[PDB]
């Protein structure tokens, strides 16, 4: 029941600021070293800030890469770990993770967050536009193939796609985003399932969850 | 700073195999007082947060299969996977939990080798809903092939090909260690509406004959 859930992240203009937060539950927050880790697009984990247990003054430490612009705090009453991000630049774009630096015999990170994406960009948000991916009953071989073309959106950040169908035969394929022409992304998500699990005038809804924004869903006909 | 050097940076095993990744530090990680090294091994599966793998240099975290084992002390550590399996597909990071700033290594991508598999191809015509916007996107999906190297040609109508095509490889499947790819050719409603026989043909080591899913229509 040791859970860490971070939030607040997305599009931010260079010079902008953000306040990422880490909601820590199922343990005595007030006495575990908390840690902030980031992961740039095609790079290693990178350690940034560090908070300390109410054992030796909630002292901090910051990576050189961030010493000065980021500032780490903790709302002890509410068990939340904060990260104040000042004067962001594009190099700051990465998935942010909050971790618990446990110490028993040794030190190691026992529990990690899910992460939260932060895109520091000059560009501007554009929600995907969901188009159904269907075959006129002259191309469907059974199993049926269906999908969702998630198109022309910004930023890329994080896109979780789920369908209103699951079980034995039912496959989901989510292709990574592709930078098109406009410098905007496109992605596709196909669902394959038993032809009898996708008769007619039925449909399956696909759900798009992008960064920190509300859900977007389309109804796709078998 | 303390540097974490991990090698190889890539590993391609056939599975059922036994492997060993290494990880040396520029500085002793071992306590000179409690005598334990402060080095952890993390496993990072495709689009998932890291997960505790090994603590101390050899303590396997509760839940981790007995296939994962770790040795060393001082500055040169190892990690061996006794019998590589299809879900082992991930990145292995070793970290210095010795002193600040904490550091990680480049990691090691573990890739699974398998017997060549043939791609299933699909062609989806542009949506009505989308047409009525200027655009037209003909998407072709290629699923479950091996190896990944697979060229796809988009001969619009007569014969063509172009810079109006997007391509995306899926990650290696954690069940079949097979790939999937989508190729999206997106033109204009007008543009689209000129020709009418749209084709997709992949050229995979598998078969000799370029595999060609196709479709003709546009008038309608
Ligand atoms: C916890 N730690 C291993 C990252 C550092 C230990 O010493 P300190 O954190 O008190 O400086």
């Amino acid at each position: 029941e040791v859970k860490l859930v971070e939030s607040g992240g997305g599009l931010v203009q260079p010079g902008g600021s953000l306040r990422l937060s880490c909601a820590t539950s199922g343990f005595t927050f007030s006495d575990f070293y908390m840690e902030w880790v980031r992961q740039p697009p095609g790079k290693r984990l990178e350690w940034i800030a560090a908070s300390r247990n109410k054992g030796n003054k909630y002292t901090t430490e910051y990576s050189a890469s961030v010493k000065g612009r980021f500032i780490v705090s903790r709302d002890t009453s509410q068990s939340i770990l904060y990260l104040q991000m000042n004067a962001l630049r594009a190099e700051d774009t990465a998935i942010y993770y909050c971790a618990r630096n446990y110490y028993g015999s040794t030190w190691y990170f026992d529990v990690w967050g899910a992460g939260t994406t932060v895109t520091v960009s000059s560009e501007s948000a554009r929600n995907p536009t969901i188009y159904p991916l269907t075959l006129p009953p002259a191309l469907s071989s059974d199993p049926v193939i269906i999908g969702c073309l998630i198109h022309d959106y910004f930023p890329s950040g994080t896109m979780n796609v789920t369908w209103g169908k699951s079980g034995k035969d039912i496959t989901t394929v989510n292709f990574p985003p592709a930078l098109a022409s406009g410098g905007r992304y496109t992605m596709s998500n196909q669902l394959t399932l038993p032809a009898v699990e996708c008769p007619e005038g039925e449909s399956v809804k696909c759900s798009v969850q992008h960064d920190s924004n509300p859900v977007q869903e389309l109804d796709v006909n078998c | 700073d303390i540097v974490m050097t991990q090698s190889p940076s890539s590993l391609s095993v056939s599975a059922g195999e036994r492997v060993t990744m290494s990880c040396k530090s520029s500085q002793s990680l071992l306590n000179s007082g409690n005598q334990k090294n402060f080095l952890a091994w993390y496993q990072q599966k495709p689009g998932q947060p890291p997960k505790l793998l090994i603590y101390g240099a050899s303590t396997r975290e509760s839940g981790v299969p007995d296939r994962f084992t770790g040795s060393g002390s001082g500055t040169d550590f190892t990690l061996t996977i006794s019998s590589v399996q299809a879900e082992d597909l991930a990145v292995y990071y070793c970290q210095n939990d010795h002193s600040y700033p904490l550091t990680f290594g480049a990691g090691t991508k573990l890739e699974i080798k398998r017997a060549d598999a043939a791609p299933t191809v699909s062609i989806f015509p542009p949506s009505s809903e989308q047409l009525t916007s200027g655009g037209a996107s003909v998407v072709c999906f290629l699923n479950n092939f091996y190896p990944k190297d697979i060229n796809v040609k988009w001969k619009i109508d007569g014969s063509e090909r172009q810079n109006g095509v997007l391509n995306s490889w899926t990650d290696q499947d954690s069940k079949d260690s097979t790939y999937s790819m989508s190729s999206t050719l997106t033109l204009t409603k007008d543009e689209y509406e000129r020709h009418n026989s749209y084709t997709c043909e992949a050229t995979h080591k598998t078969s000799t004959s370029p595999i060609v899913k196709s479709f003709n229509r546009n008038e309608c």
